């Protein structure tokens, strides 16, 4: 069996310095050339360079060429991707990868990814919401929902319902607005419930601790 | 315990194979050249079409060759290449010997043409042979030393110099054995000789090559298996032409249209000027030690520099020795016009060895290893044909004009093509290490 | 440098159908073209090498066909685990380039987008912050515009839109939209409105609120 391992989660302030790992199990590096692959959000593949564990020959793209560098280490089995003079950009998912010769047919092993995110500010998130019942009609839509802003630097994890998910519940996307992270969930379930006794909605930051929960009351 | 490991192993096994198989196939090739030679007695000009015969037919049969080796089984190829070779050798022995007992007699037997169709049987036969030797050849090298050497590129590339250096000796030290065979009794005596030596090795081959199978178990993975003529010829240089690494082997292939490479240049100078009958011994054993440098230049560079700018460093080599030859000619104290140049001509001659032994281990390790194996057939025989298509250019040039000023007209135009090689080759480099070509220090 | 490009991007397939992934170089680049599969949060793995052979452990459906210039890649009978992203890759000459790439969905019925609409929070207000938010779910046509008529008028400033995926229970796709405006901008406007041009009818379905209830 053959794997590669790769360390994972960082964050950094523009500017830094940032070094990325890639630990190879079960064959010798040094019989195979190492490629290092880039991905953005919503964008294809991109090409970054290889390096040849035998003598450290190194090869990068025009575009990469003054702030990437690969080196690699036979002793420890392993190689290192270097970046510097990081902007807001650079975020991406890096990919280890393991090449046979010089225009080898494939790549048949994959690494797991790293993911690198170029920010700058860290905070909690602050969750402001509210059902709309001014001057409705019907009472068999139901359709409550809540909304979490401003999340500091972390993913958000919202359970709604009071852990008496009904299927129709939908979290969508969050998105970046002013280098801070916004989202929203919304439920449309238990038309009987609307204006009676109903549920909660739960969310809880990673990197904040801030597990809070609120019920969605009429207008 | 390490000389009998290593007296057992995987690789020494290979290397007594490849020698003893070598040894027989050069010992029977100069036979057949001498008792031809005997037979007619008209040189140069016969040597000359049995060379164009050869290349003209193993340019088309070995296109198709290829094809038929990358689909079958690997013990299988081996076993019926070695049959037809040794049993083609026994045949062309035999008949030969039938026409040295009775020349005259065949000559008027029933009509002329006895002897006409007999030399033109003599030459079908020793051609099959030359078809079932680089069957064996390309399979052998290519595909064995491809999987027995593992994933280790050092030891794939030690035993690719150990192949050629092998090689080069048997050349050096062949010829002279069969002289004196040949020259201690009736030629019906030596013939014999050969053609037992030819029998026994072709058995203890089978042998060796059945016990290699049997200690590299990856030797039984084939991946691909778990009018027509024509389709062949052109599904093969189709797929040679698209291949990534075309550009290379092109290269290889200009290399070969040279009249300033060894063999012709030093018979057809020595006869005509410098006959001595000492110098040529000296001049051999030159060629060999020079081919052992280029050899082990190779090994050094390929560890130190990489592949690429190994070939770019050994045509840089290469090219400024025949510049050294082309001063050579075109010097007023006129080889020929158009001692002192001679001299100057052979040392151009054999620093340009070192050179292209050099390039050729570089192309031959990067066909190796940057091939798609259900291919490692087509593309071989292809390289192969393109080779012998340049040999015969350079013999339809040879046999031309046999002038002197031809010969400083066909020293120019060799060097042109060994350059536009090296072009091909820079710029295959370009597309790969591109703008850092240079900088050998990483 | 050699680019490449693929047309298409979203196959709406159903089930056990036969579908052709199209990749055209912008050079003559032979027959050395690979293809890869990869699905969210995974890493790509090899499908087919030098556009013919496949590689050994993957399904027979797969097939790989072209030359030269153009290429494809045919599927037949897919089922529910073949919905991710395809993408092919050239090694004729470096720099590599890979292809934008090309993702699969589903085949369901159209159907229409439900709406609904939502006045700024009581506690954002207090707050000073004003938020108003729409929420379409359940649309049959991934496809689809939204107005936001403040006032009376279309003001294209301060809106936000994020989209969903296909869910797998009931493949439909659902969206929001967002228009953040100052505590005083909500109070001197007495009109708010927002209407989605979906491809269900013609009828530009709208749900308003004044700034008065
Ligand atoms: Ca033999």
């Amino acid at each position: 069996e053959v794997q590669l391992q790769q360390s994972g989660a960082e964050l950094v302030r523009p500017g830094a310095l940032v070094k990325l790992s890639c630990k190879a199990s079960g064959f010798n590096i040094k019989d195979y050339y190492m490629h290092w692959v880039k991905e953005r959000p919503e964008q294809g593949l991109e090409w970054i360079g290889w390096i040849d564990p035998e003598n450290g020959n190194t090869i990068y793209d025009p575009k990469f060429q003054g702030k990437a560098s690969i080196t690699a280490d036979t002793s420890s089995n392993t190689a290192y991707l270097q970046l510097s003079s990081l902007t807001s950009e650079d975020t991406a998912v890096y990919y280890c990868a393991r090449k046979r010769g010089y225009y080898g047919p494939y790549f048949d092993y994959w690494g797991q990814g790293t993911t690198l995110t170029v920010s700058s500010k860290t905070t909690a998130p602050s969750v402001y919401p509210l059902a709309p019942v001014c001057g409705d009609t019907t009472g068999s839509s139901v359709t409550l929902g809540c909304l979490v802003k401003g999340y500091f630097p972390e993913p958000v994890t919202l359970t709604w319902n009071s852990g008496s998910l009904s299927s129709g519940v939908h979290t969508f996307p969050a998105v970046l607005q002013s280098g801070l992270y916004t989202l929203s969930s919304s439920v449309t379930v238990t038309s009987s419930t609307w204006p009676s006794q109903s549920i909660t909605c739960n969310v809880a930051h990673p990197a904040s601790s801030t597990k809070v929960d609120k019920k969605i009351e009429p207008a | 315990g390490s000389l009998a490991d290593y007296l057992t192993s995987a690789k020494f096994l290979l290397y007594l194979g490849h020698s003893l198989s070598t040894w027989g196939d050069r010992m029977w090739h100069f036979a057949v050249s001498v008792f031809l030679v005997e037979l007619y007695g008209n040189s140069l000009l016969l040597t000359a079409v049995y060379g164009l015969v050869v290349a003209g037919s193993v340019l088309v049969l070995g296109a198709i060759i290829g094809d038929w080796v990358d689909k079958n089984a690997r013990l299988k190829v081996a076993q019926t290449s070695l049959v037809v070779q040794n049993v083609s050798v026994i045949l062309c022995g035999i008949i030969l010997m039938m026409v040295f007992l009775h020349k005259h007699e065949l000559l008027t037997m029933y009509h002329g043409w006895v002897l006409t169709s007999c030399y033109i049987l003599i030459i079908t036969i020793a051609n099959i042979a030359n078809l079932a030797s680089t069957a064996t050849a390309i399979t052998i090298q290519r595909d064995w030393i491809v999987v027995v050497a593992g994933e280790d590129r050092s030891k794939l590339a030690n035993m690719n110099a150990t192949i050629r250096r092998i090689d080069q000796l048997t050349n050096i030290l062949a010829p002279m054995a069969v002289g004196q065979i040949m020259t201690f009794g009736s030629p019906v005596i030596g013939c014999g000789f050969i053609s037992g030596w030819n029998l026994v090795s072709m058995c203890v081959e089978y042998v060796l090559l059945w016990k290699v199978y049997q200690k590299t178990p990856a030797l039984a993975v084939k991946a691909g298996l778990k009018a027509e003529p024509f389709r062949t010829f052109r599904d093969g240089w189709v797929s040679y032409y698209n291949q990534p690494v075309f550009l290379a082997g092109m290269g290889l292939a200009f290399l070969y249209m040279t009249v300033l490479g060894f063999d012709c240049i030093t018979t057809g100078y020595a006869y005509t000027q410098g006959l001595s009958g000492s110098i040529l011994s000296i001049l051999m054993g030159a060629s060999a030690i020079t081919g052992i440098m280029g050899t082990v230049a190779f090994t050094w560079l390929r560890r130190k520099c990489g592949l690429v700018r190994t070939g770019l460093i050994s045509g840089l080599a290469q090219l400024s020795c025949l510049i050294l030859c082309v001063i050579s000619v075109f010097m007023p104290g006129s080889p020929l016009d158009l001692i002192i140049s001679v001299s100057l001509l052979f040392a151009g001659v054999i620093a340009a060895r070192i050179g292209l032994w050099s390039f050729d281990l570089t192309v031959t390790q990067l066909l190796q290893e940057n091939v798609i194996e259900s291919e490692r057939g087509i593309i071989n025989g292809v390289q192969n044909s393109m080779n012998y298509l340049l040999d015969l250019l350079h013999f339809i040039m040879v046999i031309l004009a046999p002038n002197p000023e031809a010969f400083g007209l066909l020293v120019l135009i060799s060097v042109s093509f060994v350059a536009m090689g090296h072009i091909m080759y820079f710029r295959f480099a370009q597309n790969t290490l591109g703008n850092k070509l240079f900088a050998c220090g990483p | 440098d050699i680019v490449m490009t693929q047309s298409q991007k979203f196959m709406s397939t159903s089930v056990g159908d036969r579908v052709s992934i199209t990749c055209k170089a912008s050079q003559n680049v032979g027959t050395a073209v690979a293809w890869y599969q990869k699905k969210p949060g995974q890493s790509p793995k090899l499908l087919i090498y030098s556009a013919s052979n496949r590689y050994s452990g993957v399904p027979d459906r797969f097939t790989g066909s072209g030359s030269g210039t153009d290429f494809t890649l045919t599927i037949s009978n897919m089922q529910s685990e073949d919905l991710a992203d395809y993408f092919c890759q050239q090694y004729g000459s470096y720099p590599l380039t890979f292809g934008s790439g090309t993702k699969l969905e589903i085949k369901e019925a159209e159907a229409a987008p439900t709406v609904s609409i939502f006045p700024p929070s009581s506690e954002q207000l207090t707050s000073g912050g004003a938020s108003v938010v729409c929420f379409l779910n359940n649309f049959y046509p991934k496809d689809i515009n939204v107005k936001w008529k403040i006032d009376g008028s279309e003001r294209q400033n301060g809106v936000l839109n994020s989209w969903t995926d296909q869910d797998s229970k009931d493949s439909t796709y659902s969206m929001s939209s967002t228009l953040t405006l100052t505590k005083d901008e909500y109070e001197r406007h007495n009109s708010y409105t927002c209407e989605a041009t979906h491809k269900t009818s013609t009828s530009p379905i709208v749900k308003s609120f004044n700034r008065n209830e």
